[PDB]
């Protein structure tokens, strides 16, 4: 997160860290045994670390659970990043409490202007790479589809939405992928792509989860 | 030479810059 702030230990109970000997992507717990992340975050031997703040130190509340399977969206396309969404089944159910809680799937899509909270352990610097030990948070509004598609001509599909600031200085960045974009207590987005980080006229592009609410439900229901 | 024009990059560790130059 570039331009964000320190969330505060366990203040974002649904944030999970995708670890494989290092933090590579983010995710959000939607229930005790299922996590939502980005399809481009997929790799073998994914360990899901819940209840984290400082990813480098063990300070209580962590739950290390291994991915029992990662269900990438059948129609994911690595070039366009369309359908950039992946479900990760946990080997064992996580213990839910005040420090580890699931986030709600939206019932409808959010509107341009809606203030959302984006969080993650991704790069905190646009020009260079500085990673934080603790979870960073950022408040950013969903942009209007016209401003989104104008910034990324022909690259924005109906399953993508822009969130952020056109002036730059505040944006999600590498390491934040798979992370949550929560608006009014509903998981509205998954950190996906963007042209750099916190660059002017280059907002962050996110996976429009409302389009996948039914896919998610059915997939989970059959696994 | 460099990463095209506006290298569309994923925000993963490490990133995937499939670029935007079509
Ligand atoms: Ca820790």
């Amino acid at each position: 997160i570039v331009g964000g702030y320190t969330c505060g230990a366990n203040t974002v109970p649904y944030q999970v860290s995708l670890n494989s000997g290092y933090h590579f992507c983010g995710g959000s717990l939607i229930n005790s045994q299922w996590v939502v992340s980005a399809a481009h975050c997929y790799k073998s031997g994914i360990q899901v670390r819940l209840g984290e703040d400082n990813i480098n130190v063990v300070e209580g509340n962590e739950q290390f659970i291994s991915a029992s399977k990662s269900i990438v969206h059948p129609s994911y396309n690595s070039n366009t990043l369309n359908n950039d969404i992946m479900l990760i089944k946990l080997k064992s159910a996580a213990s839910l409490n005040s420090r580890v809680a699931s986030i709600s799937l939206p019932t409808s899509c959010a509107s341009a202007g809606t203030q959302c909270l984006i969080s993650g352990w991704g790069n905190t610097k646009s020009s260079g790479t500085s990673y934080p030990d603790v979870l960073k948070c950022l408040k950013a509004p969903i942009l209007s589809d016209s401003s989104c598609k104008s910034a990324y001509p022909g690259q924005i599909t109906s399953n993508m939405f822009c969130a952020g600031y056109l002036e730059g200085g505040k944006d999600s960045c590498q390491g934040d992928s798979g992370g949550p974009v929560v608006c009014s207590g509903k998981l509205q987005g998954i950190v996906s792509w963007g042209s750099g980080c916190a660059q002017k006229n280059k907002p962050g592009v996110y996976t429009k989860v409302c389009n996948y609410v039914s896919w998610i439900k059915q997939t989970i229901a059959s696994n | 030479e460099p990463c095209c024009d506006s290298c569309r990059c994923t925000k993963s560790i490490p990133p995937q810059c499939h670029c935007a130059n079509i």
